[PDB]
RNA sequence: GGGAUAAGUGCUGAAAGCAUCUAAGCAUGAAGCCCCCCUCAAGAUGAGAUUUCCCAACUUCGGUUAUAAGAUCCCUCAAAG
RNA sequence: UUGGCACCUCGAUGUCGGCUCAUCGCAUCCUGGGGCUGUAGUCGGUCCCAAGGGUUGGGCUGUUCGCCCAUUAAAGCGGUACGCGAGCUGGGUUCAGAACGUCGUGAGACAGUUCGGUCCCUAUCCGUCGUGGGCGUAGGAAAUUUGAGAGGAGCUGUCCUU
RNA sequence: AUAUGUUAAGUGGAAAAGGAUGUGGCGUUGCCCAGACAAC
C-alpha cells in the first residue's frame, strides 16, 4: 500500500528527541492524482496509475514537452484532471480504495513508517575499470608500465575466447536502484514535503517513487 | 529428365487435423505427428516445397511415460554464461507448461533447415480439451498404431 | 522420391510398400517405380485396380 | 553405520535385507549397521 | 499367502459396504474408506469377507497378503479401537492437557505444543503417562511416533519419552 | 518464509503365518534445488496487452499531389553526455 | 610428479617466479544436516550427504617449496600451454667482461660460486564491454505495462538471558 | 513385420578382486499330510 510520487530537493539534518542528530532528505510530493484504475478482468492485473506534476494545456505550435499533446489530453480528461508530466503505476496498493480522480495527499504516511525509495542514479559517463568496478591498480614505480588497465582477460587456448560478463570499461551511468527499510521522520502538510532518514538515489530535482516496505 | 510430377504453389491443399493425447506415450505420439507435418502421407510429396498440413493436439496433460522417466530424464539448457547450466525433470514439465513438453519432442524430429522451421509452425498444442481454431474446421484423426 | 510416393499411395489401401511390391512381383507385373508413381498421381482408379491383382496373389 | 563394499553378518542375530536397491544388514547392537557402497 | 488364505475375517455389528475398488466400512465408531486394489476379488459368504487372488504371479501373491491385512485393521478398529501408551522418564518432566491439545515440558528452554487432529483423543494419567486412542491403526502410530521424537530415550541414564513396553539398551559411562 | 528432496529417522505392512522403513501405500528431513528479494527484458520474427488521438482526392490508383495526429531539421542549454 | 615413446610444431609453438584479472572440479579447511563411538558434560575421533558463500597480514630466501612471528570461524587440494609477458615486471637463467676453487701441458672447461649486463608491434576477423542508425511486427502515432527468459545477491563472529 | 522367451537396471548406451534371500532354467539328495517347515 501507500504509494506516492515526488522529486528530490536537497539534504539537511534534524535534531531528534534527546539531542540525537539524524540526516534527512527532503522530498516535495505535490498534486498527485489517480488517473486510471486497472483491473484483472480488463488487463490481467490489479493496479492504479498516478500522475505527478501538472503541465500546460494543448497549444497549436508546441515545440517542447511542457505542453501536452492531443493523446495526453484525452487520457487526462477521462479522469477529470490536468495533464501531468510523470505517470507511474503502483500494484502494491489495494485497488478497492482510490476512486479515479482522487488526490492522494501527502499525509497518507505517518512518522515512523518504513518505506522503500526508487529512483535513477546520477550518471558518470564513460568510466574505466578501477572506477566502474572496484579493481586494484598496478604498482606506480619499480619500473612498471601497468597502472590503471584491467588485468588478464582469460586463459590461453582452452577457451580461446573471452567469456561474457567480463567487467571491461564503459558507461558507468544512471540506472534504476531501490534502497530498502528507510523511515519517515516528519510529514509537513502545508508545504507538502516528506522527510526521510538517509539518502536517496538521483540528482537534485529528480524523481523518486515512495512506497511501503515489502518486508 | 522425361516426366515426373513436381508440386508447386497453386497446386497443393492443406487441411486441419485434431489429435487427442490422452493415454498415449510421448514418443510414439510424436513420431506419428511429425510425418503428418512433413507431408509424407501425400501421394504428391516433393522434398523442396511445403506440402503437408496442420495438426492440433488438445489434451496434452495426460501424456504417459513408461518406467521411471518422470523423475529421471532431465532436460538441460545453457545460457552461454560461465556455469550457466540449468535443468528440469520431465515430470516437472508435465505439471508446469506441458505444451512445451510436447512441442519440443516433435520439433526435435524435424530437420533443422529453413523449411523445417517453417513446417514446425503448423503445430498447435493445448492443455485440456479446448482449442480456439473452430473457424478452420479441423477433423479427427486416429493414430495408425 | 518414387518409392516415397508409392509408399504413401499404398497405405490408403492398407498395404505396406514392402507387401505391395512383393505381391506385385508374384502376379507377374514388371512396371517401374517411375511409371508406378505416375499412375498413382494421374489415374487413381487405375492404380486401385492393380492393387487388387497384387493383393490376391498373396 | 559402516559403509564398505563387503557387507556380511558378524554375529548370529544380524540379518541381511534390501532397501531401494541397496544391500544392508540390521542387527540389535548399533555397531553392526552396514550398508553396501 | 498363508495369511491371505486365512481370509475368514469374522465381522461384527460393523457394516461392510463394497463399491468396487474403494470400500467403505461403518460401525459403532466407523466411516473408514480406502481405495484398495484393482486385481483382488472380494466375496462375502454370509457376512464374512473373503479375498481370492487371481493369476498366481509374484505381484499377485504379495498384494493378496496385504489386502487381507488392511481389511482386518479397518473392521477391528471400528470394533474396538487402537490405544498406544507411552511414558515420561526424568526429573521435572511434566506433561499436561490444554483441552484438545497437549503441552510438554522436557528440559528445553520452552514448552512444546502438540496440536491435536481428528479421531484421536489424548489423555494424561499422572503427568507422566500419555495415552493415544483412535480407530485407524496407521494414524495412531504416526502421532505416537511424532511426540516421542521430541526427546528420544538416552543411553546413560534413560531419560526421555519411552513406549510403555520399550526396552532401552543402557551404557554405563562413568566420568 | 513456502514447496519438493539428499544422507538419515519412521508408521502401517506382505512376499516368507514370524520379523521387516518397501514391494503397494502415508509422513518427516540440509544455508544445497525451485519460489520469495534487486535489475534487464516482446527483434519473445511466437514480434504480446490496456488507455487516448487522427482518417483523401485524383486515379490508367500505375502512381502523383497536398497532407492530418505526430515527429524532425535549425537555435538557447544541462540534472545528461 | 619423476620417467618411457619420439606422433604436430626447426621458412621460431619464444621465457622460472611475482603482479593484475579470473573460471571450473570435489577426493570438503570453515559454516549446514546426520550415523557410530572405547560418546558422562565441555571437548574430540571416524564415516555419510553437501561445492551456496567464504577461505590473513609480516620477517628470511630470485625463489617454487619451507621455517618462524602474530591473528583467524577457517587459514583446503587440484585443473585451465606447470591459467594469463601482442596485459606488467625482469630478481633468477643459455650471451659477450672479470675473479676464486678444481680439472687441463695448453687454447679452455665445470654446471661449482661471485659482481655487472637493451623486454618490439598504430588491432583487419572472431570474441567481449558499452552505445547508435535501418527495416519489420496487416492503418498510422503518444504514453503506461505483462514477463517467456537472463543476470545479481547468497559470508560470519562476540556478548547477555535461559 | 510374424512366433517363442529373458530383462526392470534407461542395463542396453565404457572397468576388476570381492559381496549379496535379485530373478529364470536344468539336475542330485534330505524332512512331507503320522502332521513337518515358522510362531505360540
Ligand atoms: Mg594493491
Ligand atoms: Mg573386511
Ligand atoms: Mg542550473
Ligand atoms: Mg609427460
Ligand atoms: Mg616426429
Ligand atoms: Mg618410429
Ligand atoms: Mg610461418
Ligand atoms: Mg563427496
Ligand atoms: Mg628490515
Ligand atoms: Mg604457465
Ligand atoms: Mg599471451
Ligand atoms: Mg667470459
Ligand atoms: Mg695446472
Ligand atoms: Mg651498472
Ligand atoms: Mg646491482
Ligand atoms: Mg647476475
Ligand atoms: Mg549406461
Ligand atoms: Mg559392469
Amino acid at each position: 500500500t501507500k504509494g506516492i510520487l515526488g522529486r528530490k530537493i536537497g539534504m539537511t539534518q534534524v535534531f531528534g528527541e534527546n539531542g540525537e542528530l539524524i540526516p534527512v532528505t527532503v522530498v516535495e510530493a505535490k498534486e498527485n492524482v489517480v488517473l486510471q484504475k486497472k483491473t484483472v478482468e480488463v488487463d490481467g492485473y490489479n493496479a492504479i496509475q498516478v500522475g505527478f506534476e501538472d503541465k500546460k494545456a494543448y497549444k497549436k505550435d508546441a515545440k517542447s514537452n511542457k505542453y501536452a499533446n492531443k493523446p495526453a489530453e484525452g487520457h487526462a480528461k477521462k479522469a477529470d484532471a490536468a495533464p501531468k508530466r510523470f505517470i507511474r503505476e503502483f500494484r502494491n496498493v489495494d485497488v478497492d480504495a482510490y476512486e479515479v480522480g482522487q488526490e492522494v495527499s501527502v499525509d497518507t504516511f505517518v512518522a515512523g513508517d518504513v518505506i522503500d525509495v526508487t529512483g535513477v542514479s546520477k550518471g558518470k559517463g564513460f568510466q574505466g575499470a578501477i572506477k566502474r568496478h572496484g579493481q586494484s591498480r598496478g604498482p606506480m614505480s619499480h619500473g612498471s608500465h601497468f597502472h590503471r588497465a584491467p588485468g588478464s582477460v582469460g586463459m590461453a587456448s582452452d577457451a580461446s575466447r573471452v567469456f561474457k560478463g567480463q567487467k571491461m570499461p564503459g558507461r558507468m551511468g544512471g540506472n534504476t536502484v531501490t534502497v530498502q527499510n528507510l523511515e519517515v521522520v516528519q510529514v509537513d502538510t502545508e508545504n507538502k514535503v516528506i522527510l526521510v532518514k538517509g539518502n536517496v538515489p538521483g540528482p537534485k530535482k529528480g524523481l523518486v517513487e515512495i512506497r511501503t516496505s515489502i518486508k | 529428365m522425361r516426366q515426373t510430377f513436381m508440386a508447386n504453389e497453386s497446386n497443393i491443399e492443406r487441411k486441419w487435423y485434431v489429435i487427442d493425447a490422452e493415454g498415449q506415450t510421448l514418443g510414439r505420439l510424436s513420431s506419428e505427428v511429425a510425418s503428418i507435418l512433413r507431408g509424407k502421407n501425400k501421394v504428391t510429396y516433393t522434398p523442396h516445397v511445403d506440402t503437408g498440413d496442420y495438426v492440433i493436439v488438445i489434451n496434452a496433460s495426460k501424456i504417459e511415460f513408461t518406467g521411471n522417466k518422470e523423475t529421471d530424464k532431465v532436460y538441460y539448457r545453457h545460457s552461454n554464461h560461465p556455469g550457466g547450466i540449468k535443468s528440469i525433470t520431465a515430470g516437472e514439465l508435465r505439471r508446469t507448461n506441458p505444451e512445451r513438453l510436447i512441442e519440443n519432442s516433435i520439433k526435435g524430429m524435424l530437420p533443422s533447415t529453413r523449411l523445417g522451421e517453417k513446417q514446425g509452425k503448423k503445430l498447435f498444442v493445448y492443455g485440456g480439451a479446448e482449442h480456439p481454431h473452430a473457424a478452420q474446421q479441423p477433423e479427427n484423426y486416429e493414430l495408425r498404431g | 522420391l518414387w518409392i516415397t510416393r508409392i509408399n504413401a499411395a499404398a497405405r490408403q489401401h492398407e498395404m505396406s510398400y514392402s507387401r505391395l511390391m512383393n505381391g506385385l512381383k508374384k502376379a507377374g507385373i514388371d512396371i517401374n517405380r517411375k511409371m508406378l508413381s505416375e499412375i498413382a498421381i494421374s489415374d487413381e482408379k487405375a492404380f486401385a485396380q492393380l492393387v487388387t491383382k497384387a493383393k490376391d496373389a498373396l | 553405520m559402516k559403509v564398505r563394499p563387503s557387507v556380511k553378518p558378524i554375529c548370529e542375530k544380524c540379518k541381511v535385507i534390501k532397501r531401494k536397491g541397496k544391500v544392508m544388514v540390521i542387527c540389535e547392537n548399533p555397531k553392526h549397521k552396514q550398508r553396501q557402497g | 499367502s498363508r495369511v491371505g488364505k486365512k481370509i475368514i475375517d469374522i465381522p461384527s455389528d460393523v457394516t461392510v459396504t463394497f463399491d468396487g475398488n474403494h470400500v467403505t466400512v461403518k460401525g459403532p465408531k466407523g466411516e473408514l474408506s480406502r481405495t484398495l486394489n484393482e486385481r483382488m476379488t472380494f466375496k462375502q459368504e454370509e457376512n464374512t469377507i473373503e479375498v481370492v487372488r487371481p493369476s498366481d504371479s509374484k505381484e499377485d501373491r504379495t498384494n493378496h497378503g496385504t489386502t487381507r491385512a488392511l481389511l482386518n485393521n479397518m473392521v477391528q478398529g471400528v470394533s474396538q479401537g487402537y490405544v498406544k501408551v507411552l511414558e515420561l522418564v526424568g526429573v521435572g518432566y511434566r506433561a499436561q492437557m490444554q483441552g484438545k491439545d497437549l503441552i510438554l515440558n522436557v528440559g528445553y528452554s520452552h514448552p512444546v505444543e502438540i496440536k491435536a487432529e481428528e479421531n484421536i483423543t489424548f489423555s494424561v494419567e499422572k503427568n507422566t503417562v500419555v495415552k493415544v486412542e483412535g480407530i485407524s491403526k496407521e494414524q495412531v502410530g504416526a502421532l505416537a511416533s511424532n511426540i516421542r521424537s521430541v526427546r528420544p530415550p538416552e543411553p546413560y541414564k534413560g531419560k526421555g519419552i519411552r513406549y510403555q513396553g520399550e526396552y532401552v539398551r543402557r551404557k554405563e559411562g562413568k566420568t
